[PDB]
Protein backbone atom coordinates (compact mmCIF):
# COMPACT_ATOMS: atom_id res chain seq x y z
CA UNK A 1 0.00 0.00 0.00
CA UNK A 2 1.45 3.64 -0.89
CA UNK A 3 0.10 5.19 2.07
CA UNK A 4 2.28 2.89 4.78
CA UNK A 5 5.16 3.45 2.18
CA UNK A 6 4.85 7.29 1.92
CA UNK A 7 4.22 7.57 6.15
CA UNK A 8 7.48 5.70 6.80
CA UNK A 9 9.30 8.07 4.89
CA UNK A 10 7.85 10.55 6.76
CA UNK A 11 8.66 9.12 10.32
CA UNK A 12 11.93 8.43 8.39
CA UNK A 13 12.45 12.50 7.94
CA UNK A 14 11.36 12.90 11.26
CA UNK A 15 13.34 10.88 12.99
CA UNK A 16 16.59 12.59 11.16
CA UNK A 17 15.58 15.55 11.96
CA UNK A 18 15.63 14.59 15.44
CA UNK A 19 18.16 13.36 15.44
CA UNK A 20 20.06 16.73 13.72
CA UNK A 21 18.54 18.33 16.46
CA UNK A 22 19.51 16.17 19.12
CA UNK A 23 23.48 16.29 17.53
CA UNK A 24 23.17 20.39 18.02
CA UNK A 25 22.08 20.64 21.68
CA UNK A 26 24.37 17.43 22.84
CA UNK A 27 27.29 19.93 21.88
CA UNK A 28 26.62 22.77 22.44
CA UNK A 29 29.80 23.87 25.09
CA UNK A 30 32.09 22.59 22.50
CA UNK A 31 34.36 25.04 21.11
CA UNK A 32 34.32 26.41 17.49
CA UNK A 33 31.27 23.86 16.83
CA UNK A 34 28.86 25.18 13.98
CA UNK A 35 25.28 24.29 13.88
CA UNK A 36 23.54 22.60 11.80
CA UNK A 37 19.86 22.35 9.62
CA UNK A 38 18.72 19.45 7.36
CA UNK A 39 16.81 20.69 4.29
CA UNK A 40 13.96 17.96 3.12
CA UNK A 41 12.66 18.10 -0.40
CA UNK A 42 9.78 16.12 -2.18
CA UNK A 43 10.20 13.24 -4.05
CA UNK A 44 8.72 13.18 -7.77
CA UNK A 45 4.85 13.16 -8.81
CA UNK A 46 3.29 10.07 -11.28
CA UNK A 47 0.31 11.59 -13.41
CA UNK A 48 -2.60 9.40 -13.48
CA UNK A 49 -5.24 11.10 -16.02
CA UNK A 50 -3.95 13.80 -17.85
CA UNK A 51 -5.64 17.12 -16.90
CA UNK A 52 -7.61 17.57 -20.19
CA UNK A 53 -8.25 21.33 -20.71
CA UNK A 54 -12.23 22.04 -21.74
CA UNK A 55 -12.10 25.73 -21.89
CA UNK A 56 -15.86 25.58 -22.17
CA UNK A 57 -16.87 28.83 -20.29
CA UNK A 58 -18.96 26.36 -17.41
CA UNK A 59 -15.91 27.16 -14.79
CA UNK A 60 -15.17 23.79 -14.27
CA UNK A 61 -12.46 22.60 -11.73
CA UNK A 62 -9.09 20.97 -14.01
CA UNK A 63 -9.53 16.82 -14.05
CA UNK A 64 -6.34 16.02 -13.12
CA UNK A 65 -5.04 13.54 -10.89
CA UNK A 66 -1.44 13.71 -9.36
CA UNK A 67 0.24 11.17 -7.02
CA UNK A 68 3.04 12.48 -5.06
CA UNK A 69 5.49 9.87 -3.43
CA UNK A 70 6.86 11.06 -0.46
CA UNK A 71 9.76 12.96 1.39
CA UNK A 72 13.74 12.61 1.76
CA UNK A 73 16.81 14.86 3.62
CA UNK A 74 18.78 16.19 1.05
CA UNK A 75 21.18 18.07 2.69
CA UNK A 76 22.77 19.18 5.90
CA UNK A 77 24.18 22.75 5.77
CA UNK A 78 25.87 24.15 8.77
CA UNK A 79 25.98 28.42 9.47
CA UNK A 80 29.50 29.96 9.44
CA UNK A 81 28.23 32.31 11.64
CA UNK A 82 31.08 34.22 14.34
CA UNK A 83 30.22 33.06 17.79
CA UNK A 84 30.80 34.31 21.06
CA UNK A 85 34.52 34.90 22.42
CA UNK A 86 34.93 33.17 25.87
CA UNK A 87 38.08 33.81 27.58
CA UNK A 88 40.81 31.20 29.33
CA UNK A 89 43.86 33.60 29.79
CA UNK A 90 45.57 30.76 28.45
CA UNK A 91 48.64 31.47 27.11
CA UNK A 92 48.00 29.32 24.32
CA UNK A 93 44.67 29.92 22.72
CA UNK A 94 43.53 31.81 19.88
CA UNK A 95 39.95 32.89 18.53
CA UNK A 96 39.87 33.66 14.69
CA UNK A 97 37.96 36.30 14.35
CA UNK A 98 36.47 36.88 11.22
CA UNK A 99 36.92 33.32 8.49
CA UNK A 100 39.54 30.71 8.07
CA UNK A 101 40.32 27.50 9.48
CA UNK A 102 44.09 26.10 10.95
CA UNK A 103 45.33 23.26 9.31
CA UNK A 104 46.30 20.02 11.18
CA UNK A 105 48.46 17.42 9.98
CA UNK A 106 46.18 13.72 10.32
CA UNK A 107 48.53 10.50 11.06
CA UNK A 108 47.68 9.01 7.50
CA UNK A 109 49.37 12.18 5.79
CA UNK A 110 46.32 13.57 5.06
CA UNK A 111 45.48 17.61 6.20
CA UNK A 112 42.42 18.66 7.58
CA UNK A 113 40.99 22.29 8.83
CA UNK A 114 39.73 23.31 12.10
CA UNK A 115 38.87 26.34 13.96
CA UNK A 116 38.99 25.40 17.42
CA UNK A 117 41.88 26.85 19.24
CA UNK A 118 43.11 24.99 21.95
CA UNK A 119 46.55 23.93 21.37
CA UNK A 120 49.12 22.38 23.60
CA UNK A 121 52.94 22.32 23.56
CA UNK A 122 54.27 18.01 23.05
CA UNK A 123 57.32 16.39 24.80
CA UNK A 124 59.47 17.67 21.45
CA UNK A 125 58.10 21.54 21.83
CA UNK A 126 55.84 21.29 18.51
CA UNK A 127 52.84 22.76 19.31
CA UNK A 128 49.39 20.47 18.63
CA UNK A 129 45.99 20.51 19.35
CA UNK A 130 44.57 18.78 22.14
CA UNK A 131 44.63 15.24 20.55
CA UNK A 132 47.89 14.95 19.66
CA UNK A 133 47.72 15.67 15.79
CA UNK A 134 50.21 18.72 15.47
CA UNK A 135 49.11 21.71 13.63
CA UNK A 136 50.75 21.76 10.07
CA UNK A 137 52.93 25.08 10.00
CA UNK A 138 55.05 23.38 12.05
CA UNK A 139 55.54 25.46 14.95
CA UNK A 140 57.64 24.91 17.64
CA UNK A 141 58.53 26.55 21.06
CA UNK A 142 62.17 26.44 22.67
CA UNK A 143 62.49 25.68 26.42
CA UNK A 144 63.30 28.01 29.15
CA UNK A 145 60.08 30.19 27.91
CA UNK A 146 59.54 33.06 30.07
CA UNK A 147 56.10 34.02 27.97
CA UNK A 148 54.85 32.89 24.73
CA UNK A 149 52.78 35.64 22.33
CA UNK A 150 51.00 35.57 19.09
CA UNK A 151 50.97 38.43 17.44
CA UNK A 152 47.06 39.95 15.97
CA UNK A 153 48.22 38.72 12.11
CA UNK A 154 49.88 35.36 12.90
CA UNK A 155 53.39 35.55 14.28
CA UNK A 156 54.21 33.84 17.07
CA UNK A 157 57.22 34.61 19.37
CA UNK A 158 58.71 34.39 22.17
CA UNK A 159 60.99 35.86 25.24
CA UNK A 160 63.94 34.52 26.80
CA UNK A 161 65.76 35.10 29.96
CA UNK A 162 67.64 38.59 28.70
CA UNK A 163 68.54 40.52 25.04
CA UNK A 164 65.15 42.85 26.18
CA UNK A 165 64.00 41.41 23.19
CA UNK A 166 61.61 39.03 21.88
CA UNK A 167 62.67 36.39 19.04
CA UNK A 168 60.34 34.99 16.70
CA UNK A 169 59.65 31.42 16.39
CA UNK A 170 57.30 31.57 13.59
CA UNK A 171 54.19 32.21 11.99
CA UNK A 172 50.88 30.92 12.06
CA UNK A 173 48.95 31.73 9.13
CA UNK A 174 45.23 29.97 8.14
CA UNK A 175 43.54 28.31 4.97
CA UNK A 176 40.57 29.75 3.30
CA UNK A 177 38.00 28.17 1.16
CA UNK A 178 35.10 29.73 -1.74
CA UNK A 179 32.42 28.09 -0.41
CA UNK A 180 32.85 26.62 3.53
CA UNK A 181 29.61 25.76 3.54
CA UNK A 182 30.62 22.20 1.63
CA UNK A 183 33.13 20.66 3.84
CA UNK A 184 32.92 16.92 4.98
CA UNK A 185 32.69 16.61 8.94
CA UNK A 186 35.06 14.07 11.13
CA UNK A 187 35.08 13.91 14.71
CA UNK A 188 37.64 15.78 16.47
CA UNK A 189 36.28 19.50 15.88
CA UNK A 190 37.84 18.44 11.93
CA UNK A 191 36.59 19.08 8.21
CA UNK A 192 38.25 18.29 5.20
CA UNK A 193 37.72 19.39 1.98
CA UNK A 194 35.95 17.79 -0.83
CA UNK A 195 34.48 18.69 -4.53
CA UNK A 196 31.86 20.74 -2.76
CA UNK A 197 34.22 23.42 -2.00
CA UNK A 198 36.80 24.81 -3.72
CA UNK A 199 40.45 24.33 -3.27
CA UNK A 200 42.17 26.14 0.08
CA UNK A 201 44.52 29.27 -0.48
CA UNK A 202 46.60 29.77 2.45
CA UNK A 203 47.40 33.22 4.01
CA UNK A 204 48.58 34.92 6.47
CA UNK A 205 45.85 36.47 8.72
CA UNK A 206 44.91 40.17 8.15
CA UNK A 207 45.19 39.67 4.41
CA UNK A 208 42.75 38.11 1.15
CA UNK A 209 40.03 38.43 3.50
CA UNK A 210 41.25 36.25 6.31
CA UNK A 211 40.25 37.04 10.00
CA UNK A 212 43.11 38.36 12.47
CA UNK A 213 43.66 36.05 16.02
CA UNK A 214 42.89 36.85 19.54
CA UNK A 215 45.16 35.21 22.07
CA UNK A 216 43.42 34.27 25.20
CA UNK A 217 40.24 33.37 23.90
CA UNK A 218 38.51 30.56 22.08
CA UNK A 219 35.02 30.51 20.18
CA UNK A 220 32.61 28.99 21.63
CA UNK A 221 29.43 27.51 19.54
CA UNK A 222 26.94 29.40 17.72
CA UNK A 223 24.15 27.19 19.13
CA UNK A 224 20.21 28.91 19.54
CA UNK A 225 18.28 27.07 21.92
CA UNK A 226 15.70 29.38 21.81
CA UNK A 227 14.74 28.16 18.15
CA UNK A 228 15.99 24.24 18.92
CA UNK A 229 13.24 24.00 21.68
CA UNK A 230 10.80 24.88 18.86
CA UNK A 231 11.80 23.02 16.41
CA UNK A 232 11.56 20.05 18.59
CA UNK A 233 8.18 20.51 19.22
CA UNK A 234 7.53 20.94 15.89
CA UNK A 235 9.08 17.27 15.05
CA UNK A 236 7.08 15.68 17.69
CA UNK A 237 3.84 17.11 16.70
CA UNK A 238 4.65 16.01 13.16
CA UNK A 239 6.01 12.70 14.10
CA UNK A 240 2.58 12.08 16.03
CA UNK A 241 0.70 13.01 13.34
CA UNK A 242 2.45 10.74 10.82
CA UNK A 243 1.56 7.86 13.43
CA UNK A 244 -2.28 8.94 13.23
CA UNK A 245 -1.55 8.42 9.14
CA UNK A 246 -0.47 4.94 9.62
CA UNK A 247 -2.81 4.17 12.43
CA UNK A 248 -5.76 5.23 10.08
CA UNK A 249 -4.94 3.51 7.13
CA UNK A 250 -3.99 0.04 8.66
CA UNK A 251 -7.42 0.18 10.20
CA UNK A 252 -9.27 0.83 6.49
CA UNK A 253 -7.03 -1.63 5.40
CA UNK A 254 -8.26 -4.10 8.16
CA UNK A 255 -11.19 -3.64 7.72
CA UNK A 256 -11.00 -4.25 3.91
CA UNK A 257 -9.50 -7.42 4.61
CA UNK A 258 -12.50 -8.37 7.24
CA UNK A 259 -14.36 -9.92 4.30
CA UNK B 1 1.59 -18.35 -17.93
CA UNK B 2 -0.52 -17.28 -15.55
CA UNK B 3 0.72 -19.19 -11.84
CA UNK B 4 3.33 -17.35 -10.38
CA UNK B 5 4.52 -18.45 -6.96
CA UNK B 6 6.50 -16.38 -4.20
CA UNK B 7 9.50 -17.24 -1.89
CA UNK B 8 10.98 -14.89 0.85
CA UNK B 9 14.89 -13.70 0.27
CA UNK B 10 17.05 -11.57 2.31
CA UNK B 11 20.04 -9.66 1.13
CA UNK B 12 23.24 -9.80 2.84
CA UNK B 13 22.95 -6.93 5.33
CA UNK B 14 22.71 -2.78 6.14
CA UNK B 15 26.01 -1.85 6.89
CA UNK B 16 24.81 1.90 8.51
CA UNK B 17 26.41 2.84 11.28
CA UNK B 18 24.61 2.54 14.55
CA UNK B 19 24.64 5.03 17.62
CA UNK B 20 27.64 5.02 20.37
CA UNK B 21 28.06 5.15 23.62
CA UNK B 22 30.68 6.51 25.96
CA UNK B 23 31.70 4.36 28.30
CA UNK B 24 35.15 5.53 29.61
CA UNK B 25 36.24 2.01 29.25
CA UNK B 26 39.86 2.34 28.12
CA UNK B 27 39.57 -0.47 25.87
CA UNK B 28 36.43 -0.23 23.81
CA UNK B 29 36.54 0.68 20.56
CA UNK B 30 34.50 2.13 17.68
CA UNK B 31 34.70 2.28 14.33
CA UNK B 32 35.01 4.32 10.84
CA UNK B 33 31.90 4.24 8.33
CA UNK B 34 33.33 1.14 7.25
CA UNK B 35 36.05 0.09 9.27
CA UNK B 36 35.76 -3.60 10.61
CA UNK B 37 37.99 -5.82 13.04
CA UNK B 38 39.30 -8.97 12.37
CA UNK B 39 39.22 -11.81 14.35
CA UNK B 40 40.30 -15.62 14.40
CA UNK B 41 36.78 -17.72 13.72
CA UNK B 42 36.65 -21.20 15.55
CA UNK B 43 37.34 -22.67 12.12
CA UNK B 44 40.64 -20.86 11.28
CA UNK B 45 39.35 -18.53 9.32
CA UNK B 46 39.53 -15.08 9.68
CA UNK B 47 36.14 -13.25 10.53
CA UNK B 48 34.94 -9.84 10.74
CA UNK B 49 32.93 -7.68 12.73
CA UNK B 50 31.93 -4.45 14.44
CA UNK C 1 25.54 13.59 0.51
CA UNK C 2 24.88 15.07 4.25
CA UNK C 3 26.26 14.16 7.34
CA UNK C 4 24.66 12.80 11.09
CA UNK C 5 26.54 13.36 14.05
CA UNK C 6 26.74 11.37 16.75
CA UNK C 7 27.97 13.25 20.28
CA UNK C 8 30.55 14.65 22.54
CA UNK C 9 32.62 13.35 24.32
CA UNK C 10 35.71 14.87 26.42
CA UNK C 11 38.92 14.56 25.33
CA UNK C 12 41.30 16.11 27.57
CA UNK C 13 42.26 18.65 30.43
CA UNK C 14 44.26 20.98 30.73
CA UNK C 15 45.52 22.91 33.97
CA UNK C 16 46.40 26.64 34.37
CA UNK C 17 50.60 26.51 35.25
CA UNK C 18 50.06 30.70 35.60
CA UNK C 19 51.41 32.38 38.88
CA UNK C 20 49.12 32.74 41.69
CA UNK C 21 49.10 35.46 44.47
CA UNK C 22 51.54 35.30 47.53
CA UNK C 23 50.55 34.89 51.17
CA UNK C 24 52.87 35.63 53.92
CA UNK C 25 53.00 33.33 56.95
CA UNK C 26 55.74 34.88 58.60
CA UNK C 27 57.20 31.01 58.94
CA UNK C 28 61.24 31.09 58.08
CA UNK C 29 60.98 27.36 56.65
CA UNK C 30 57.96 28.84 53.88
CA UNK C 31 59.20 28.93 50.28
CA UNK C 32 57.30 30.97 47.46
CA UNK C 33 58.87 30.01 44.26
CA UNK C 34 58.22 33.34 41.68
CA UNK C 35 57.79 31.89 38.34
CA UNK C 36 58.73 27.93 36.85
CA UNK C 37 60.18 25.06 38.40
CA UNK C 38 59.34 22.23 40.88
CA UNK C 39 60.78 21.01 44.11
CA UNK C 40 62.43 17.46 43.55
Amino acid sequence: ISSLWIAKTGLDAQQTNMDVIANNLANVSTNGFKRQRAVFEDLLYQTIRQPGAQSSEQTTLPSGLQIGTGVRPVATERLHSQGNLSQTNNSKDVAIKGQGFFQVMLPDGTSAYTRDGSFQVDQNGQLVTAGGFQVQPAITIPANALSITIGRDGVVSVTQQGQAAPVQVGQLNLTTFMNDTGLESIGENLYIETQSSGAPNESTPGLNGAGLLYQGYVETSNVNVAEELVNMIQVQRAYEINSKAVSTTDQMLQKLTQL
Amino acid sequence: ATRTLVTASTPGADMTPGQLDYTSRPLDVALQQDGWLVVQAADGAEGYTR
